[PDB]
C-alpha cells in the first residue's frame, strides 16, 4: 500500500468504485476556462463513491472558483476552508483581467464527520515559488500529511511528478498502472480483466 | 523551502516571509483632484430605506460587520443577503464586499448574484503576525487571511494582495489599501461604503453607517458634484474648466 501507486487512465471512464475509501481526495482539474473536461463532465465525475468521511481539496481559477464550488456541494461537501498559494521567486517576492493575480485558490471540502484529524496545524496561506507551469507547490502534500498522517489518500489529474506514498494518483499522462495494495489489485483484476479502460 | 512546516514548528505565518516604475502617483494626484468632498451619513441600515441614497452609484464597498469579526450588533448573512443593493447600483458599476475567511466566502458569491453582479477578482487580505508568532469549529486550518469580493454589473497595476500584520484584538479595521486599488480602477466618482465609521470616511467617498457621530450628507448637494458636464469622469482625469 504505502509507496506511490498510479492509474494511467481517462478519469471520465476509469470505474473508481474499485479503488475503495479515502481519507483525503485532492483535484486539479483542466476546467474550462491540454484537454479539459466540460462543466457536465466535471459535475458527472463520481466523486461520491470515493469517501464517507474526510476532505476534498479542489484546485479552482476564474470561473471555476464558481463552478468548483458548485460541484463540491452537487458532490456532496461542505466549503469549510480554502488555501491560496501566494507564488514567489527564489528570492520571495510575488510573481482576471482588473487585477494581476498573485495566488491559485484550492477550496477545502467535508464531507461526513471525520475523526482523529489534526485540524488547526497548519495555516490556509502557503508561500512557495512557481516551479513550472500548471506545477502546484508540493508544500501541499505536507499539509495533508499532517492533518491525516498514515491514511489512504487519492489525487486526480495529477502528473508522473505528483505521485507520492500513501497516495494513488489518476492522470492521462502517467505511465501505466503501478498498484500495490492487494485489495485494490483484486478489484482491478476482476473489474479490467484485460487490463482496459474503455468506456 | 517549507514555510508551512516552519509555521508547525516555530508559529510564524508563511506569509511573514514575503519579502518587498514611478508612475502611479500622477494619477493619485488626478485622484485626489477630481475626488468629491467627503460625504456622510449617520444610518441604521438595517431600518434605513436604502433608496434614499441618489444618485445610483458607481463603486459600492460594502463592509458589514460579521460576528467573526469578534472573536474575542453583528449581521448574519441573513440580514446582507437581504439589502436592495441592486436598487441603487448604477447598471454599470462595481462592488466590493468583505466576505471574512468562513461561510461568507460562499454566501457572499450568493449575494454578489443576488444583487446582480458577476465575480471578477478575489482580493486576499493576507495577515502577517511578525509581532506575535482559536479555530471555528468546521476549520480545518488556521485561517490567516479575508476576502474581499469584486463583482461588476453591466459591460466592463495591482495585484489581487494586501499584505498587512495582523491588527490587534477587538480592532475591526480593514486595510485603507483596499481603497487604493478601488480607486485606481478609475470607476467613475459616486462611491459608496456602506457600514463605514468615522474613522474610514475619506475624500471621494460617500461612507454610510451606524456608527457615524455626525453627518453632513444632503442627497441634492451629492448629485450636483456629478451633473454636467461632469456626469461621466473615471476620477482618474482632470477637471472640466
Ligand atoms: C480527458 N479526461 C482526463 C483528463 C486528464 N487530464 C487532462 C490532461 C492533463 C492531465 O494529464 C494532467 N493535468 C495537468 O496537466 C493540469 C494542467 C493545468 C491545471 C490547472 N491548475 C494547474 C496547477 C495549479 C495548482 C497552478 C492550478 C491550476 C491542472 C492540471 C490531466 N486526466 C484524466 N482524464
Amino acid at each position: 500500500l504505502f509507496p506511490p501507486q498510479w492509474i494511467c487512465c481517462d478519469i471520465r471512464y476509469l470505474d473508481v468504485s474499485i479503488l475503495g475509501k479515502f481519507a483525503v481526495v485532492m483535484a486539479d482539474p483542466p476546467w474550462d476556462i491540454y484537454g479539459t473536461l466540460t462543466d457536465d463532465e466535471m459535475r458527472r465525475l463520481n466523486i461520491p463513491v470515493l469517501q464517507d468521511d474526510g476532505f476534498l481539496f479542489l484546485w479552482v481559477t476564474g470561473r471555476a472558483m464558481e463552478l468548483g464550488r458548485e460541484c463540491l456541494n452537487l458532490w456532496g461537501y461542505e466549503r469549510v476552508d480554502e488555501i491560496i498559494w501566494v507564488k514567489t521567486n527564489q528570492l520571495q517576492r510575488i510573481i482576471g483581467h482588473w487585477l494581476n493575480h498573485g495566488k491559485e485558490h484550492c477550496l477545502v471540502g467535508v464531507k461526513g464527520n471525520p475523526q482523529g484529524f489534526n485540524q488547526g496545524l497548519d495555516c490556509d496561506v502557503i508561500v512557495a515559488e512557481v516551479r513550472s507551469t500548471s506545477h502546484k507547490p508540493d508544500e501541499i502534500y505536507g499539509m495533508i500529511e499532517r492533518l491525516s498522517p498514515g491514511t489512504r489518500k487519492i489525487e486526480l489529474f495529477g502528473r508522473p511528478h505528483n505521485v507520492q506514498p500513501n497516495w494513488i494518483t489518476l492522470g492521462n499522462q502517467l505511465d501505466g498502472i503501478h498498484l500495490l495494495d492487494p485489495d485494490v489489485v483484486a478489484r482491478f483484476k476482476q473489474r479490467y480483466p484485460d487490463g482496459i479502460i474503455s468506456k | 523551502n517549507d514555510y508551512c512546516q516552519h509555521f508547525v514548528d516555530t508559529g510564524h505565518r508563511p506569509q511573514n516571509f514575503i519579502r518587498d516604475r514611478e508612475l502611479i502617483r500622477l494619477k493619485d494626484e488626478l485622484i485626489a483632484k477630481s475626488n468629491t468632498p467627503p460625504m456622510y451619513l449617520q444610518a441604521d441600515i438595517e431600518a434605513f430605506d436604502i433608496r434614499e441614497l441618489t444618485p445610483k452609484f458607481d463603486v459600492i464597498l460594502l463592509e458589514p460587520p460579521l460576528e467573526e469579526y469578534y472573536r474575542e450588533k453583528c449581521w448574519t448573512w441573513d440580514d446582507i443577503m437581504k439589502l436592495e443593493i441592486d436598487e441603487i447600483a448604477a447598471p454599470r458599476s462595481f462592488i466590493f464586499l468583505w466576505c471574512g475567511s468562513g461561510e461568507g466566502l460562499d454566501l457572499g458569491r450568493v449575494c454578489l448574484r443576488k444583487w446582480g453582479y458577476r465575480r471578477c477578482e478575489d482580493i486576499c487580505w493576507i495577515k502577517t503576525n511578525k509581532n506575535n508568532p482559536t479555530l471555528d469549529p468546521k476549520a480545518v486550518f488556521q485561517r490567516t487571511k479575508e476576502h474581499c469580493l469584486m463583482g461588476i454589473k453591466g459591460t466592463v497595476v495591482d495585484i489581487d494582495l494586501i499584505i498587512t500584520e495582523e491588527p490587534e484584538i477587538g480592532n475591526i479595521e480593514k486595510p485603507v489599501e483596499i481603497f487604493h486599488i478601488i480607486e485606481h480602477f478609475c470607476l467613475g466618482r459616486r462611491r459608496l461604503h456602506l457600514f463605514g465609521r468615522d474613522s474610514t470616511i475619506r475624500p471621494g467617498w460617500l461612507t454610510v453607517g451606524p456608527t457615524l457621530t455626525n453627518s453632513n450628507y444632503n442627497a441634492e448637494t451629492y448629485a450636483s458634484y456629478f451633473s454636467a458636464p461632469n456626469s461621466y469622469l473615471t476620477g482618474c482625469t482632470e477637471e472640466i474648466e
